[PDB]
């Protein structure tokens, strides 16, 4: 089995947040939005069909693929990265409440340690790597499934990637 | 105090006793000067990131246009703006920063209103909200006056037991009283 974004994030348009009061909780659109429909990150599973969970997080843009410092906020995220079961009736998946919460830059390194002690490491990058100058204008949606074998153990999905998201 | 069909049964509660302490819906203060009163300068939600100087003068013009329409308006609104004027408007070193070009937003938890003129603006998307006539499109006058609405009552939207909230409801009520034809909104989030 494996997982395919059949709507990537539109690229440029919306905004990373802080943390304020806003006039609502965003969601990051599609690609295919427009003025008449708005659309949401949705993906695929081929192959598999049953329960399930899938976590989304943010890694930088270029490999190697950091964890980043900003946050994915809304419904069903926590320490930065959302994680909900699948539905396990279907094998299309839709992401209508994701938002991107920049982090300021003097509380960079804070950041980066809390995906560290919170194991949100999708590529298993080492700590040494960590360090450095981040692009904080660019991330990628970085989608982790993991569905069961035959037996019902959980069985991790190879990570996909999707197209960078921007600030500007 | 005047209010809408939409929020009276279960209205929130948080608006109905902030109105216990902003009595004053007269025309008091002059509607071409709510701007000075409300802003002091450029600045930003990340005090090392700077604002543009030019997007600021492109969005103090619309909020001051927007803050002159809503005083002269709305008696709602008077009575938001004229409690904050006699707790800290007054004071020029208690006036807020204007983020031009920010996502929307206000710090009600450095005091700082992020406001964009991305409404009017095509390689933007719409953003919705729920009312019972379907998902409309946030406008410019809904969206300032939402953020200026936590400036001026440093309320949040987060109410127990209330799907909007006070900011909300009092954005609803204003909006109406200005004569804003958009559909009142029914909750703060989507179902
Ligand atoms: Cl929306
Ligand atoms: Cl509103």
């Amino acid at each position: 089995a494996y997982v395919e974004i059949i709507e990537q994030p539109k690229q440029r348009g919306m905004r990373f947040r802080y943390k304020c009061e806003g006039r609502s909780a965003g969601s990051i659109p599609g690609e295919r939005s427009t003025d008449t429909t708005k659309t949401h990150p949705t993906i695929k599973i081929n192959g598999y069909t049953g329960p399930g969970t899938v976590r989304i997080s943010l890694v930088t843009k270029d490999p190697p693929h950091r964890p980043h410092p900003h946050e994915l906020v809304g419904k069903d995220c926590r320490d930065g990265y959302y994680e909900a079961d699948l539905c396990p009736d279907r094998s299309i998946h839709s992401f209508q409440n994701l938002g991107i919460q920049c982090v300021k830059k003097r509380d960079l390194e804070q950041a980066i340690s809390q995906r560290i002690q919170t194991n949100n490491n999708p590529f298993h990058v080492p700590i040494e790597e960590q360090r450095g100058d981040y692009d904080l204008n660019a991330v990628r949606l970085c989608f982790q499934v993991t569905v069961r074998d035959p037996a019902g153990r959980p069985l991790l999905l190879t990570p996909v990637l999707s197209h960078p998201i921007f600030d500007n | 105090f005047p209010d809408l069909p939409e929020h009276q049964d279960n209205p929130s509660q948080l608006r109905l006793q902030h109105d216990g302490l902003a009595t004053d819906d007269k025309a008091r203060l002059e509607p071409m000067c709510l701007a000075e009163y409300l802003i002091s300068g450029p600045g930003g939600m990340d005090p090392d990131i700077e604002i543009d100087d030019d997007t600021y003068d492109e969005c103090r013009e619309v909020l001051s246009r927007i803050l002159e329409d809503a005083y002269t308006q709305s008696g709602t609104f008077r009575r938001l703006m004229n409690y904050a004027y006699d707790q800290e408007l007054h004071d020029v070193e208690q006036r807020w920063l204007l983020g031009a070009g920010e996502n929307f937003g206000t710090t009600v938890t450095r005091k700082v209103i992020a406001l964009n003129l991305d409404d009017t603006d095509d390689d933007s998307i719409p953003e919705y909200y729920e009312s019972n006539d379907g998902p409309q499109q946030f406008d410019t006058t809904r969206s300032f006056i939402h953020q200026v609405v936590h400036a001026l009552t440093h309320l949040q939207d987060k109410e127990d037991s209330n799907p909007r909230g006070p900011v909300v409801e009092y954005t609803n009520i204003i909006l109406k009283e200005m004569g804003h034809t958009s559909p009142p909104r029914i909750a703060y989030e989507f179902s």
